């Protein structure tokens, strides 16, 4: 896909101002609780009894860092995110069988997510471009299903 | 289906929707249209510059149809069911753009009432927004 | 919802059905494996090769389960409510996969009785089974 | 993705029974009475008004032969798939907008219409690769979304 100069300029300034881990433990969150089948894929991480034990939980808190900081390797370099994304394709398809229906879930989450912390900062122009962000990271991940 | 639970955390959000239909909805149809602009193709008789009349009239009224559902919770489908013939008949709308819309509408609440949207009522309001989006298409 | 003509187009077919529930139910699971191998995921209990006890025990329910939902066709949700826990909440079975066993029941009625697959037979019962998936997912 | 020699045979196998014109047809035909929705990209045929209408009409007829044709081309070349389905897929994707789940949809209504044309001759490992192989298509015609 082609990135326009103020699409560029959208992605990067919001993201130098996301706090990782908190979005990020509130988007792996809120998939969870959400879209409840997804805890199949997380019973290593103990306690995903309730909306209280999730957002409470250590290991929740910590991958969701790890995952938005993924995102944040996409942002840093736009036009590569293909080959950046290559080995985690192989971990979600090859590995854990995640369907990527849900790939663009956790995507929606994210959206989400940054609204509730920009506000109307999270202009609908800032959306779009982060939306066909989330979507083009989905894609990458998708790629070793074809 | 929608839980008893599901039922409180949806109308609970929507008394701080309620009061802003024109304003929110507005914004709603402005989101889908800037984020997913294939949806305009459903509005050809519109003008769709931002803060236009006919955006403003129509996102009121699909607005006051949300809060029309919700304050008919128990039986949404009775509620909506001569905008299904609208929606799945006569406009024939794909219903992929039912997510599009609900989740553009997620946005809006997130934007402005934060605090209100935790996980569990975001999940209630996920599950609303799909339960219209099926009645809608039926 | 279901018109009357869906519900008559689907316990038509189902005449044909009825009596092969072990059959076409096994045939089923063994498409769904083989055709969309994730879905041997649920299953690690089973033996999972062709024609074993388990997929031919396991088969025969799950078509059991969809001629008492057409039996009781008014209100699915109530004659399927108690697998709705099972599938949803012990199991965690990703919705994707409704539509994937649903594509091989489809295809074996198709195999087994072509003539009786018309288009409009093939839409209810279509509808049919994503309203069996709603409620196993609820 | 790759293709194990069974998978080729079963694809150039059945292939060489298929009624292009009679299964073309049906597919699209049953994509528009299953899936009503799909009727708004094709109003230049005409009359769609019923069942009875849709499988009559000889535009929805001539159009479903060029579409299985198509699938065809795939049979024809599988490891160049993405090339030969270029064109089209700036067709769908930036002139008509067709959402890519609509090119899932008709991918599987075709696989129950091989089904209903080649009974238990459509074996488990037939359809596996037949799958595979609308799922192939269907990715390609929907690169120039990415
Ligand atoms: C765009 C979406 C996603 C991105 C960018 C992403 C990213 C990642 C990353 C970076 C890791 C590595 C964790 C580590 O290094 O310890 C990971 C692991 C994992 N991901 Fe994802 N992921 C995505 C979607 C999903 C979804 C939707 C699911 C399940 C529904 C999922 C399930 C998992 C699991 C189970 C692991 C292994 C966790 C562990 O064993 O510690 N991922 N993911
Ligand atoms: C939550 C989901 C939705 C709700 C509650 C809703 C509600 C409504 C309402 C109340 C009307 C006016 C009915 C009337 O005046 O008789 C309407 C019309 C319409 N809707 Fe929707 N709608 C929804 C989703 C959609 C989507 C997803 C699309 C397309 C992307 C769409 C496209 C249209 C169009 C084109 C009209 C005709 C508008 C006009 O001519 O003024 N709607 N909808
Ligand atoms: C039309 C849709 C479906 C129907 C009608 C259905 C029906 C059933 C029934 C009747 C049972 C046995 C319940 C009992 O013995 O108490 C069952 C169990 C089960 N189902 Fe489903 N099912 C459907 C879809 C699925 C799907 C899509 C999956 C996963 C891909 C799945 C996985 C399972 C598993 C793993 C079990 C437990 C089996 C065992 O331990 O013997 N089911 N289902
Ligand atoms: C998924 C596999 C599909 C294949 C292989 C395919 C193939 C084709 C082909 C070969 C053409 C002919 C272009 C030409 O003659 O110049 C075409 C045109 C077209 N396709 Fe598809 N198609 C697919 C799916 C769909 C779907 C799902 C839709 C809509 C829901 C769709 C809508 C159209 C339309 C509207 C045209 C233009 C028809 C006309 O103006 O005559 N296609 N497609
Ligand atoms: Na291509």
């Amino acid at each position: 896909v082609h990135w326009s100069a103020e699409e560029k300029q959208l992605i990067t300034g919001l993201w130098g101002k996301v706090n990782v881990a908190d979005c990020g433990a509130e988007a792996l969150a809120r998939l969870l609780i959400v879209y409840p089948w997804t805890q199949r894929f997380f019973a290593s991480f103990g306690n995903l009894s309730s909306p209280t034990a999730i957002l409470g939980n250590p290991m929740v808190r910590a991958h969701g860092k790890k995952v938005l900081t993924s995102f944040g390797d996409a942002v840093k370099n736009l036009d590569n995110i293909k080959n950046t994304f290559s080995q985690l394709s192989e971990l979600h398809c090859d590995k854990l069988h995640v369907d990527p229906e849900n790939f663009r879930l956790l995507g929606d989450i994210l959206i989400i997510v940054l609204a509730a912390h920009f506000s109307k900062d999270f202009t609908p122009e800032c959306q779009a471009a982060w939306q066909k962000l989330v979507r083009v990271v989905a894609h990458a991940l998708a790629r070793k299903y074809h | 289906v929608l839980s008893a639970a599901d039922k409180n955390n949806v109308k609970g959000i929507f008394t701080k929707i309620a009061g802003h239909a024109e304003e929110y909805g507005a914004e709603t149809l402005e989101r889908m249209f800037i984020t997913y602009p294939p949806t305009k193709t459903y509005f050809p008789h519109f003008d769709l510059s931002h803060g236009s009349a006919q955006i403003k009239g129509h996102g009121k009224k699909v607005v006051a149809a949300l809060i029309e559902a919700a304050n008919h919770i128990d039986d949404i489908a009775g509620t909506l069911s001569k905008l299904s013939d609208l929606h799945a008949h006569k406009l024939r709308v794909d219903p992929v753009n039912f997510k599009l819309l609900g989740q553009c509408f997620l946005v809006v609440v997130a934007i402005h009432h934060p605090a209100a949207l935790t996980p569990e009522v975001h999940a209630s309001l996920d599950k609303f927004l799909c339960a219209v989006g099926t009645v809608l298409t039926a």
